[PDB]
């Protein structure tokens, strides 16, 4: 629910 | 037909248990494991920042665990990047809070952490006993209705597919893919005699903002604390 997590969550995405 | 939403239950259930992190037996058989006072006087003696930085590495492994279950969901990466990042972003930390009940223990009100199980006191260092106290009621309400690892499955599934997520550019495949995982869930609910389980669940939006929040704090301030 904000840029932190956005980032570990892009980083596991890909 | 019954037997593609058999197979559609089966599937997320086998995808949550490849990603659950830990088996609930493994779980069950530490609960008889418990932090002796010396080691939760250790733990208390440390600093906010090392305790914090603890915790949040924890969050951050569950995170990526989450994102690991989604990524096994069929239809999931079907679905743009955009549309998973929203998702995930939006539901994830949920989902790791659903998920922490399994590690809690109604009976002496204990948690597992780090390989043994201790009470609330274990975070005596974290100085947030409103979040911690609030955490810990969640996951005793959650024990208390013996949410079970088929339910979990498919409830954190569907904390995931939201296809009401502001952000959502392919709200159609969001919404089937939500669709099919409520058939599903509906179906496992009726033959368990389990459908009222959904009413009595409490409300997790809160607790996994101030969670999240506290993960990206950690995040920002790294260059004034230690390595
Ligand atoms: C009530 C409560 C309920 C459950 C847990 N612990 C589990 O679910 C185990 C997991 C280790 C798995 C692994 O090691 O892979 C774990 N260990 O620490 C954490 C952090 C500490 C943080 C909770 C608070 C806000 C109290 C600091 C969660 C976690 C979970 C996965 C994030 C705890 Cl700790 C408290």
């Amino acid at each position: 629910t904000n840029m932190g997590l956005e980032a570990i969550i892009r980083k596991a995405l890909m | 037909s019954l037997t593609e939403i058999e197979h559609l239950v089966q599937s997320v259930c086998k995808s949550y248990r490849e990603t659950c992190q830990l088996r609930l037996e493994d779980l069950l058989r530490q609960r008889s494991n418990i932090f002796s006072r010396e080691e939760v006087t250790g733990y208390q003696r440390k600093s906010m920042w090392e305790m914090w930085e603890r915790c949040a590495h924890h969050l951050t492994e569950a995170i990526q665990y989450v994102v690991e279950f989604a990524k096994r969901l069929s239809g999931f990466m079907e679905l743009c990047q955009n549309d998973q990042i929203v998702l995930l972003k939006a539901g994830a930390m949920e989902v790791v809070l659903v998920r922490m009940c399994r590690a809690y223990n109604a009976d002496n009100r204990t948690v597992f952490f780090e390989g043994k199980y201790g009470g609330m006191e274990l975070f005596r260092a974290l100085g947030c006993s409103e979040l911690i106290s609030s955490i810990f009621d969640f996951s005793h309400s959650l024990s208390a209705l013996h949410f079970s690892e088929d339910e979990i499955a498919l409830y954190t599934a569907l904390v995931l597919i939201n296809a009401h997520r502001p952000g959502l550019q392919e709200k159609r495949k969001v919404e089937q893919l939500q669709y099919n995982l409520e058939l599903a869930f509906h179906h496992h609910l009726c033959k368990t005699h389990r459908q009222s389980i959904l009413a009595k669940l409490p409300p997790a939006g809160k607790l996994a903002s101030l969670c999240s929040q506290h993960v990206e704090r950690l995040q920002i301030f790294q260059h004034l604390h230690p390595i």
